[PDB]
DNA sequence: GGAGGTCGTGAGTGAT
DNA sequence: CCATCACTCACGACCT
């Protein structure tokens, strides 16, 4: 007979319901209000998930009582970078809000597209990314670009590369927790506390013109002791060939070419430290600045499955 | 033109199929509905998904201050503890400190920082808990902690000092594993035949340690009648730019006996300046 | 009859 | 204030 005004209801019902829902998301209303109902319908599963995630374990919190005014609400602002907490299938679980420091958008406004990891990270990624959240070792690093703002991409020159470190933890009981683990993670940039980062300075043959003084941490040499030293008297036999083929990519008829590699370096006393190291040219043909990321075997692991799809797909 | 309109209707047909899949992901992941096979009506899946959305609490941010502490404490993998200032002693401890030091929780307990650090560590860890007023709240360490199954770790510890809510004030903190991780065994030597570097695969080898061949002519360690054809060929590898020899002499090794052993060798040249970087050997054990 | 979900189309809007 | 492709609402016929 006559569906409208029938049929009305149940579209004003759950778009009445849908709006129950925005009015309670954890967030501001200075933009609760430019929420399309796609957001609320997009962005509420991801607190949903939160909850019924962390309702369903074991009181495992660290501390009770200890900090419990504000100070766990500002140490984040002062972490370099941004925690991010998914499935292994790759939706969202946490996002906080410090992301609108590092990508210069805000978690109201990434994840408003869509549920998914997918939906922040460039499409250029994808593959890589899927490889490392499927390939039991509870311990997981890998490098990836993100989206980023029209605020930065105006002062940055392009998407911002990422370094996740993180790994798959315990499951609660569930139905979709079931085969599918939550992994929590660390993301920090790297084109510029839990960042380990000493940094150093070579010349044209990949000797030691100067080191950070943070480096007798990671390797028990002083920077008095490693100044002049052949880079390569530093590395294991077995990356020789890697180093040496990006040390020519390095060295070419032009400068400012990004130089990724995953290495060990002998500490003083002899045990092998993972260095990831990102060497650039900060000029052509003048001086080699390196950052340098020490990991533990599982993360450089993974890096370097990152690295060899990566030239893989070349 | 002709398809103003029907574009339209797929970008709407896009947006219904968003939905659906996401009203799904809500049929999924709620408890009060992941107990059945009937995927009830929409509005009702709603309605329990309103329902698990008035179960816990949290201008704003998006979790609450024990969210945030259970990831933080993952992502900075390791255990948070509370020390009291003044006497050392631990009020309290995450039961993370079972899998990154390997002591039970109740160890941990009552006992005092001191005792489960190394004794010369334990001035600093006093000169980082004395408060005497020196932003200027945080502390960070570098200790050494006592593991559990002679045997300790390096901990980097960060925390804050804090007059609980003689324990005055108390040290609330989190400690981060700084970890940085047969028949054959590699050795570096220079130009001139002396050892720059030794894998400590020698040990089972040939029986020396690293440093008990660190500086000294690979010769040295050779059968008198075999020093010529082993000078020879270290020579020769100088020459041949990359290429790999190789040559068989007898070794000596640390009980006196004489070894047969096949090395292996190459140059390894820097891609910039062509200068021997040293000369990588691979010593093979084979009589 | 009576839910309950879809679809192509009409319109209100925040935007360069 | 006025087109413009693009969002993002609502609508009423019309299946399962």
């Amino acid at each position: 007979r006559s569906t409208k005004g029938a049929s009305k209801a149940r579209r004003d019902q759950i778009n009445a319901e849908i709006r129950n829902l925005k009015e309670l998301l954890p967030l501001a209303e200075a933009d609760k209000v430019r929420l399309s109902y796609l957001h609320i319908m997009s962005l509420a599963c991801i607190y949903t998930r939160k909850g019924v995630f962390f309702a369903g374990g074991t009181p495992l919190a660290g501390p009770t009582g200890l900090l419990s005014a504000q100070e766990l609400e500002d140490i984040v602002a002062a972490l370099p970078g941004f925690l991010l907490v998914f499935t292994a299938e790759g939706k969202l679980l946490y996002l906080s809000e410090s992301v609108s420091e590092h990508l210069g958008h805000s978690m109201v406004d990434l994840v408003a597209q869509g549920d998914s990891i997918y939906d922040i990270i460039d499409p250029a990624d994808h593959l890589t990314v899927r490889q490392q959240l499927t390939m039991l070792d509870a311990d997981r690093l890998f490098r990836c670009r993100f989206n980023t703002s029209k605020s930065l991409r105006r002062q940055s020159s392009g998407n911002k590369l990422v370094l996740i470190r993180g790994r798959f933890h315990a499951h609660p009981p569930g139905a979709y927790w079931a085969g599918n683990p939550v992994f929590t993670a660390f993301c920090a940039p790297l084109e510029p506390l839990f960042l380990a980062m000493f940094q150093s300075r070579h010349a044209k043959d990949l000797a030691l013109l100067d080191v950070s003084e943070s480096v007798l941490i990671y390797l028990g040499f002083e920077r008095s002791e490693l100044l002049c030293k052949s880079w390569y008297g530093l590395l294991h036999p077995e990356d020789l060939a890697q180093a040496s083929s990006q040390h020519y990519r390095l060295l070419a008829e032009s400068g400012d070419i990004q130089a990724e590699m995953v290495v060990r370096l002998q500490a003083k006393h002899g045990g092998w430290t993972w260095i990831y190291c990102m060497l650039y040219s900060e000029g052509p043909e003048g001086p080699i600045t390196a950052n340098n990321y020490p990991i533990s075997d599982t993360e450089a692991w993974s890096l370097r499955q990152q690295l060899n799809s990566e030239d893989t797909q070349a | 033109s002709k398809f103003s309109r029907e574009n339209h209707s797929e970008i709407e047909r896009r947006r219904r199929n968003k939905m659906t899949q996401y009203i799904t992901e809500l049929s999924d992941m709620v408890p009060t509905c992941s107990a059945l096979a009937r995927k009830p009506d929409k509005l009702t899946i709603l309605r329990m998904a309103v329902s698990h959305m008035k179960s816990m609490r949290g201008k704003p941010s998006f979790l609450t201050e024990q969210e945030l502490k259970h990831l933080i404490l993952e992502a900075a993998d390791g255990f948070l503890f509370v020390v009291a200032a003044e006497t050392g002693r631990v009020i309290y401890v995450s039961d993370s400190v079972t899998p990154v030091l390997n002591q039970p929780q109740s160890e941990w307990f009552g006992s005092t920082l001191y005792e489960q650090v190394h004794p010369d560590d334990v001035e600093k860890l006093r000169e980082q808990l004395c408060t005497s007023e020196n932003m200027g709240s945080r502390r960070s360490f570098i200790c050494r902690m006592r593991c559990g199954n002679a045997q300790y770790a390096v901990v980097h510890c960060t925390g804050y000092i804090k007059a609980w809510p003689g324990s005055k004030y108390c040290l609330v903190a989190i400690g981060r594993l700084q970890v940085t991780s047969p028949t054959e065994f590699l050795s570096r030597h220079n130009s001139d035949g002396i050892i720059t570097f030794v894998d400590p695969r020698c040990i089972s080898v040939i029986g020396y340690q690293p440093q008990d061949l660190l500086g000294k002519d690979i010769l040295e360690f050779c059968h008198p009648e075999d020093q010529s054809h082993l000078r020879e060929s270290f020579q020769q590898v100088v020459k041949l730019k990359g290429q790999v020899l190789s040559v068989m002499y007898r070794f000596r090794t640390k009980n006196r006996e004489w070894l047969l052993i096949r090395t292996s060798s190459f140059t390894f040249q820097n891609p910039y300046s062509d200068e021997i970087e040293y000369v990588t050997c691979t010593n093979t054990n084979v009589k």
